[PDB]
């Protein structure tokens, strides 16, 4: 979701308002069909995956 | 009472019968909002008003 997607995290004050903080890879990564490829998550053995 | 306290000393004492109707203003003082918009910081908006 954070990579591939949009992932809101929080609020972070401007002009007054609350607005939100958005969490997205470069859209180039996003692109191709292979994404999976490039992004890593971690094991419960500090491994990259 | 204003007699008794006329000496300042720590406090600041107002004296005031009560309102002969809730909700209502005797005198019609006005109720003046002033918005800032910016963002600006409370001190400042003190210095403008």
């Amino acid at each position: 979701s954070a990579t591939i997607g949009t992932y809101y995290v929080n609020d972070f004050p401007m002009l007054g308002k609350n607005f939100q903080v958005n969490i997205r890879a470069l859209g180039d990564f996003r692109n191709t069909q292979d994404a999976l490829k490039n992004i890593y998550i971690r094991s419960s053995d500090n491994k990259m995956i | 009472l204003f007699g008794q306290y006329a000496a300042d000393r720590n406090a600041l004492s107002y004296f005031l019968n009560l309102p002969p109707i809730p909700g209502l203003s005797l005198t019609g003082g006005f109720e003046m909002y002033a918005q800032n918009k910016s963002g600006k910081d409370y001190d400042a908006i003190q210095q403008d008003v």
